[PDB]
């Protein structure tokens, strides 16, 4: 569970199959942590929408039909898998999450299943 | 909004009195309350501090026991107390607000403190007591600069005190300074008219005054030798 | 390099949510109805569930903290709760003919109880009650006659009286947070509560910790591990309060040593009311010893752990309070359900330097309390018959430092406190709340059909 | 214990500088308008919260700390002062360039006779018509200053709004011997004056 | 002008208006609070 | 109950009593003395 | 959002991407909001249920091996996409609904996925 955030992404892509298991795991003063289960159950939801709106819903890893921006920090293949870290590389991303998000939730699937349209009718 | 100083004041040596800080305008709890000094055309003071919740403070080493400060939480306000006054207590007063430091939430925060909200100050003034109608003194001129001359008036009380120059016949070229609190609790001023060089010797000078607190009227002839 | 996301990563960052409490098992088995407050407190995780972390670094600030606050906001709620049911005392801001005592047990108790005579409702409406009971010096006040008082509050606030059920029992309760929150946990020993600290673990069912209640002195709390820790959030503001916790416990022994006896007043129906009774035997004031040397020792190795701060060689005293309120002026706290004040000015009158019996501190009782500065209600702390006795371990203390206008010349200490929020930021300083994010995307060359 | 000028002067709409030293802990700043409540300025060495002109510029360089002002309005007349905890600044006078560098006049008048022999020496110095209204004086017995029982006013308007203020030094006949040169001494805008009287 | 069916007059008219009313009220007299103390805590608050 | 009269002073019967001044025991802060005390209020607050 | 829905069908079709972005986008008194998205979930996942129940669930849009029934209004293929709107349509469309559910939910997949063991085998 979130074991070695530390150890580089190429070792930590091994697995990703814990942080997504405990992340459910199965009066006032009650009404609290009823409070806080309903949202952790919302953020788990908004989740799994922005990853169903986009190609991905496919659980965990999901290959895109967008490549990168020069300018969003122009980098190397080794430097990341093999020097970096998790919110090593979101911090940085922080100045761009939006408009990537904009872009996949439109220019993808609705050109891409608009497309299977055109090709799911013959 | 901001903070009620109770007025200037008077007492005597030794002694001991009590001064009143009213908070309005948010929560006399939260937050935290300190006081200030200044004596006559002094570098202000450190006083000391009370948080307002338990009621813990910190009277810094050389004023413990000296001060008392206080607080009353449903009147929502803030106390000082002075004791064994001496004339070196001469001086302004105020209660000044912190809001980085105290309890509650809402907190600015600042690594300096902070003196957010200030109270208008309280003079306070040791006069040891009775009131003494003065005692007046000739300073002459002598040995350029036209000659200048006048009398002074020392260690009487209260103020203020009127002095003329002959009934006050004469208006040109005088000042009469203000007060000043030497350490005995008493006052001491001057009046002071300036001359021509030729002036002496012909027309000559004198002082009315009058402490009319104590009823006292005054006529000295100066004169430079 | 095309795009491709990643559900599960290890990516969170500063956020504070609403959290729940843990108090495990053996805890719900003692019959008699209701419990501390932990009504439906879910019990604990019986194994340690952990996760060493791995190369990771992050900063802790046990001020800029919140699950203190919580705690705090969520004791004073279960406060008001505890005795919201609780029996009422509108009938008690009375006259009191009163008096004081009548026995051979020094002017070290002199009076101060007192024996007050008054009437009262009965359970029915019409008749009066003519009765009498037994009070703490600091319960009553005069008037302008022979001996009529009047209780403290009745000229700021009403009160009401605890249900006997109730026990003043802290229990260690495990705070557990829910998912998408993480708690981060310090594991070095040697971090003064700010700042980034290395050696970490991931948790989420927090120890089992007891909110003990005290002022000036700390309770039962957790230890310190080799050289005893300091925590200040920025000292060199003297108004900062300095938080100290211990890596040696100090043995201490309470006793209210008087054997008491309770009336079960009949201001009915239904609502009954506890009187104190006359005493059993000799009467001696309450009050707490503590070893000796073992404090000597432990006030040693503080003060080797301050100049540090403070030059290597500079001149240390300590004292008694700058005069506060009961609570704050001397240990306030509770043992055994009822309520001591003890007069710490014995164990401060003392200067340091650079590099036998056992002490016998008196406390007194009171039982009329409106904590944290709750005013508009109060608790009558009702009466305990027979003796009361209390072993504590004594593992931190609040301190004020004096603000001496010099360089580095004599600097001065007494035991602060007054804000009880600290009591918990002594247990929260090893703790942050994170909200992960199990979402992140990478480039990379793959590309989908 | 910080240190702050003793007074500064300037003509409206100019740039000025306030410096105040002490150590490398964070000042701040706050204002005196006269019988008006203190008003704080800046906090923490350089940032300008609600409710303040940007015209205000704290900054430090270490030990020093110093604010400049963009500007000059004369509704801020007034007294200003730093902090740092405990360590207080002195308070700093800052008039405006209205009209011209008044140098003083200085009167140092001895004890009457008559003082004499009422067995108590009372010497006076005597600043007039100066402006701005801000000067200070220590007085110089033989060569020698001193710190017993000195009194001096605070100055104010003349009829002719340039100022006066008083200086009085109370010692006893024997002690007002026993130096010949006795002195009062001022500084009025880094300009130092003096004047003396010996027993004659 | 607003009527849920004006020709039932007992359906209240609703009117509103493009034109702002000026309208100046005002309660002419100097007050002063009576803190009655009916302790403990609940105090009253009487004219004086 | 309520001891009452009207007013005393030279406003006009516009302001012809209608004001009250009221006076009555209480409720101390303790449970035994009463309360001798009096109070202001408008005529549509009382009733005969 | 909702931009023009007195445009005609082909006309709106071209985005379906806004509406289903703020549908969910990101003591007394306080009870109730937390009633309401409450259910605002529960009619989002309702929603998702009666979709993957159904071919669908791949998100949007969804072709489907059932066809049309004559009088159910008869009428033709460019007086709809170029000539009507969407509650124009479903109005129209109240009398039908329920055996339209009731045959997508059984009729299909529950045949498509069991025809599709009978070939996921071999
Ligand atoms: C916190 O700290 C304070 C301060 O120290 C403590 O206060 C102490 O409290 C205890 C009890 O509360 C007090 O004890 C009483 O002592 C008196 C006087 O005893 C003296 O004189 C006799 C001869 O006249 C000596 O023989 C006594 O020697 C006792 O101690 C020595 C060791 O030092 C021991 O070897 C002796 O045998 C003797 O002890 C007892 O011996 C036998 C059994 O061994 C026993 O039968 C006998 O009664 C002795 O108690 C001593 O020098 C003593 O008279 C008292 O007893 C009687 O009266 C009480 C009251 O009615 C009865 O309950 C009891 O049964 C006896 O009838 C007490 O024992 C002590 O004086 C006091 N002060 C000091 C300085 O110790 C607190 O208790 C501490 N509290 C906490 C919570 O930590
Ligand atoms: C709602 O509508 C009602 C009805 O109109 C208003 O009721 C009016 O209320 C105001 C104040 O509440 C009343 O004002 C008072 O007027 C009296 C009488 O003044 C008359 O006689 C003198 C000579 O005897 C005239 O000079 C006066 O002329 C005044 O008005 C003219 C313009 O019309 C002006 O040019 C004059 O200068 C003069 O005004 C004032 O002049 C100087 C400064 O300019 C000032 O120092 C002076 O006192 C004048 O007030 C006029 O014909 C007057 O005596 C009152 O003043 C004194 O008594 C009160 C009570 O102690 C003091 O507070 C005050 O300081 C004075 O000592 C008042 O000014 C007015 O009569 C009354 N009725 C009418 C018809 O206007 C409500 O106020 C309205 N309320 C709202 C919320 O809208
Ligand atoms: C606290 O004060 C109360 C007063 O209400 C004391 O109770 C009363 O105490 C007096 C003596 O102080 C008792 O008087 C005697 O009573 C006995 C038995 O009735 C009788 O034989 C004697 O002739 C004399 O009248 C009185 O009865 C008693 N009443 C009650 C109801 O208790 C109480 O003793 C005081 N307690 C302490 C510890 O001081
Ligand atoms: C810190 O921990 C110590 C160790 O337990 C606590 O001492 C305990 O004190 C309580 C009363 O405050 C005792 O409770 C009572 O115990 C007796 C007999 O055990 C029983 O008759 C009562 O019904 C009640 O349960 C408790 O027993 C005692 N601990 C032990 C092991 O005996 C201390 O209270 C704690 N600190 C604070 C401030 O409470
Ligand atoms: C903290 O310590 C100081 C000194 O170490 C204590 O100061 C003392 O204060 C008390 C009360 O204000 C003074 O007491 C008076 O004593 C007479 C004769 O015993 C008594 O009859 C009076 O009723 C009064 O209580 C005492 O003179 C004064 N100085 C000393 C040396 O004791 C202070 O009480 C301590 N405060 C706390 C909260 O620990
Ligand atoms: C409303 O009614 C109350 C009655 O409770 C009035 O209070 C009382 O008014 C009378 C005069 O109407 C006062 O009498 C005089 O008192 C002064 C000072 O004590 C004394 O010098 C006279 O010889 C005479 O006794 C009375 O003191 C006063 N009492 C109190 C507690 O206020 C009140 O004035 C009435 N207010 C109005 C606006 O009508
Ligand atoms: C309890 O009530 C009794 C009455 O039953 C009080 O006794 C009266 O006290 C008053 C004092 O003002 C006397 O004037 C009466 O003469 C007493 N006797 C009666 C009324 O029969 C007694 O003082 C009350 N005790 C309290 C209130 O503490
Ligand atoms: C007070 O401190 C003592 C230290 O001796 C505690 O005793 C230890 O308790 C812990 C947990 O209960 C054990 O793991 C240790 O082994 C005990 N020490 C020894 C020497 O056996 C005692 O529990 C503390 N009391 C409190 C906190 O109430
Ligand atoms: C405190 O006083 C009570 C009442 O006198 C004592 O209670 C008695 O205790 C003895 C001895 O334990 C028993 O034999 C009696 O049956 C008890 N009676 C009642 C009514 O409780 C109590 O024991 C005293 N405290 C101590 C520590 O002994
Ligand atoms: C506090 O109480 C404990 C227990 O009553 C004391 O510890 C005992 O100390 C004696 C000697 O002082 C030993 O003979 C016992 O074996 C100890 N027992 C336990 C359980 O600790 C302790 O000394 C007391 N301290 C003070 C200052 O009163
Ligand atoms: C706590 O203890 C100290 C001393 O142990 C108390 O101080 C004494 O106060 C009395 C009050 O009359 C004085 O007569 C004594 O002279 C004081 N002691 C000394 C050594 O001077 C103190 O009052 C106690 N209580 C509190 C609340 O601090
Ligand atoms: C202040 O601390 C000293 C310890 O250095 C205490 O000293 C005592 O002095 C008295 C007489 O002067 C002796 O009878 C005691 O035996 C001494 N005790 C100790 C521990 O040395 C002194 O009592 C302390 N002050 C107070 C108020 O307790
Ligand atoms: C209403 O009456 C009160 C009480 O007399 C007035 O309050 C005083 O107001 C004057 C002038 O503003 C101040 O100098 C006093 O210090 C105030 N005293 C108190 C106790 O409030 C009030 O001003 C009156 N209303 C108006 C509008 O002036
Ligand atoms: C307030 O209480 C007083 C008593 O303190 C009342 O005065 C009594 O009024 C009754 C009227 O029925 C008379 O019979 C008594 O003789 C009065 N004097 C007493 C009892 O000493 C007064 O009327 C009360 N005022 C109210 C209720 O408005
Ligand atoms: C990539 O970012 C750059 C910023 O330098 C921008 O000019 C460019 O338009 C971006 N790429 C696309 C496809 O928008
Ligand atoms: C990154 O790769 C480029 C070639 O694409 C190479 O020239 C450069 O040295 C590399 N630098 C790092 C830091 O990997
Ligand atoms: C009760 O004790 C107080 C406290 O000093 C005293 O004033 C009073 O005289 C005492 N009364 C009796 C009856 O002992
Ligand atoms: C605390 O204050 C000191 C001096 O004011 C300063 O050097 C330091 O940066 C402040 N903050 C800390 C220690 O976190
Ligand atoms: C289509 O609807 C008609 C109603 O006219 C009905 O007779 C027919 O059975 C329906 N089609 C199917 C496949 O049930
Ligand atoms: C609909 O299409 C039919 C042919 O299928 C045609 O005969 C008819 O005129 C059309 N009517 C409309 C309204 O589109």
């Amino acid at each position: 569970f979130l074991g070695a955030a530390g150890s580089t992404m190429g070792a930590a892509s091994m697995t990703l199959t814990v942080q997504a298991r405990n992340l459910l795991s199965g009066t006032v003063w009650g009404i609290k942590q009823l409070q806080a289960r309903v949202l952790a159950v919302e953020r788990y939801l908004r989740d799994q929408q922005l990853l169903g709106i986009w190609g991905c819903s496919g659980k965990l890893i999901c290959c895109t039909n967008v490549p990168w921006n020069s300018s969003w920090s122009n980098r190397n293949l080794s430097e990341i898998w093999d020097n970096m870290t998790w919110l090593q590389w979101d911090k940085e991303i922080s100045n761009y999450t939006q408009i990537i998000y904009g872009l996949l939730e439109e220019s993808q699937n609705q050109q891409e299943k608009n497309e299977q349209d055109l090709l799911a009718l013959d | 909004a901001g903070l009620m100083q109770s007025g200037a004041v008077m007492k005597n040596s030794g002694a001991s009195v009590r001064v009143s800080c009213q908070a309005d305008g948010y929560d006399f709890i939260d937050y935290v309350i300190h006081w200030f000094r200044q004596r006559r055309g002094e570098g202000l003071e450190w006083l000391g501090w009370m948080n307002p919740s338990g009621g813990g403070t910190n009277y810094p080493r050389p004023f413990q026991g000296k001060v008392t400060m206080t607080r009353d939480t449903s009147t929502e306000t803030a106390y000082l107390d002075v004791r064994g006054l001496t004339y070196d207590d001469t001086a302004v007063y105020y209660c000044v607000r912190d809001r980085a430091n105290g309890s509650g939430r809402r907190r600015f925060e600042s690594v300096n403190w902070f003196l957010d909200l200030w109270g208008r100050g309280t003079q306070i003034t040791v006069v040891s007591a009775s009131t003494k109608g003065p005692s007046v003194f000739p300073l002459a001129p002598s040995s350029g600069g036209t000659a200048a001359l006048g009398c002074l008036v020392k260690d009487y009380f209260p103020e203020p005190v009127t002095v003329s120059w002959n009934s006050g016949a004469l208006t040109s070229g005088v000042h009469t300074f203000p007060a000043v609190l030497q350490s005995s609790g008493l006052y001491s001023l001057s009046s002071v008219v300036t001359v021509p060089s030729s002036s002496l010797g012909t027309q000559t000078y004198i002082c009315n005054v009058n402490h009319k607190p104590s009823n006292t009227k005054v006529d000295k002839r100066v004169e430079p030798k | 390099l095309w795009v491709t996301v990643y559900y599960g990563v290890p990516v969170w960052k500063d956020a504070e949510t609403t959290l729940f409490c843990a108090s495990d098992a053996k805890a719900y088995e003692t019959e008699k109805h209701n419990v501390w407050a932990t009504h439906a407190c879910v019990p604990t995780d019986p194994n340690p569930q952990e996760i060493h972390l791995e190369n990771v670094t992050e900063e802790f600030n046990m001020w800029k903290n919140n699950m203190v606050e919580q705690m705090h906001t969520d004791i004073i709620s279960l406060w008001d709760q505890s005795l919201k049911p609780c029996v009422k005392l509108t009938p008690l801001c009375v006259t009191l003919q009163c008096t004081n005592v009548t026995n051979n047990i020094t002017d070290d108790m002199r009076g101060e109880l007192k024996n007050c005579s008054f009437n009262m409702t009965t359970e029915l409406r019409d008749k009066k009650q003519k009765v009498y009971s037994l009070f703490y010096r600091l319960d009553v006040v005069q008037i302008n006659s022979n001996k009529e008082y009047r209780l403290i509050n009745c000229n700021t606030s009403a009160i009401t009286q605890a249900c006997p059920k109730v026990s003043f029992e802290p229990i260690p309760i495990h705070y557990c947070a829910p998912a998408g929150f993480a708690i981060l946990k310090c594991k070095d020993k040697k971090f003064n509560g700010t700042g980034p600290c290395p050696s970490v673990s991931t948790v989420q069912c927090t120890h089992g910790i007891k909110p003990v209640v005290s002022t000036q002195l700390l309770l039962n709390g957790s230890l310190a591990e080799e050289e005893v820790m300091i925590r200040s959030e920025n000292i060199t503001n003297n108004a900062k309060n300095i938080l100290v916790q211990f890596n040696t416990p100090v043995q201490i022994n309470c006793t209210r040593p008087n054997n008491n006896t309770r009336k079960s007043i009949r201001i009915g129906p239904g609502q009954a009311f506890y009187a104190t009774g006359d005493i059993i035997g000799d009467i001696r004031q309450a009050h707490c010893n503590v070893s000796k040397a073992t404090w000597n020792e432990t006030l040693g190795k503080v003060v080797k752990q301050l100049r540090k701060h403070f030059g290597n060689n500079t001149i240390i005293r300590f004292a008694n309070s700058s005069g506060g309120d009961l609570e704050v002026t001397t240990h306030s706290f509770n043992c055994g359900g009822e309520f001591f004040y003890c007069n710490t000015s014995g164990l401060f009158n003392s200067t340091w330097i650079s590099n036998n019996d056992s002490i016998t501190l008196p406390c007194r009782i009171k039982q009329i309390i409106n904590m944290w500065q709750r005013i508009g209600q109060a608790m009558y702390a009702p009466p305990i018959q027979g003796v009361i006795r209390c072993v504590s371990n004594i593992t931190g203390l609040i301190l004020t430092r004096d603000g001496g206008s010099t360089n580095s010349t004599t600097e001065t200490f007494r035991p602060g406190g007054g804000d009880m929020r600290d009591n918990w930021r002594s247990e929260l300083y090893k703790y942050k709340v994170v909200k992960i994010e199990p979402l992140g995307v990478a480039p990379t060359r793959c590309k989908r059909r | 214990a910080l240190t702050q000028p003793r007074s500064v002067s300037a003509s409206p709409g100019q740039s000025v500088t306030i410096s105040c030293t002490g150590t490398h802990n964070y000042v701040s700043w706050c204002q005196q308008k006269p019988g008006q409540a203190p008003k704080l300025l800046i906090y923490d060495f350089n940032k300008r919260p609600s409710g303040v002109s940007d015209r205000f510029s704290g900054s430090t360089s270490g030990n020093t700390a110093s604010l400049t002002i963009s500007g000059l309005q004369a509704d801020d007349e007034g007294h200003y002062f730093c902090w740092a905890f405990e360590n207080i600044g002195g308070g700093t006078k800052l008039t405006v360039l209205g009209q011209p560098k008044a140098a003083p006049s200085v009167t140092l008048f001895p004890p009457s006779s008559e003082e004499l022999q009422a067995n108590k020496a009372t010497l006076v110095c005597l600043i007039s018509d100066f402006y701005p209204g801000a000067v200070t004086v220590a007085w110089k017995a033989d060569s020698s200053p001193v710190k017993a029982g000195v009194e001096t006013t605070t100055p104010s308007k003349q009829s002719n709004n340039k100022y006066a203020a008083s200086s009085y030094l109370s010692l006893t006949p024997e002690q007002w011997k026993s130096h010949r040169s006795y002195s009062c001494q001022v500084t009025h805008e880094g300009s130092t004056v003096e004047k003396t009287v010996a027993p004659t």
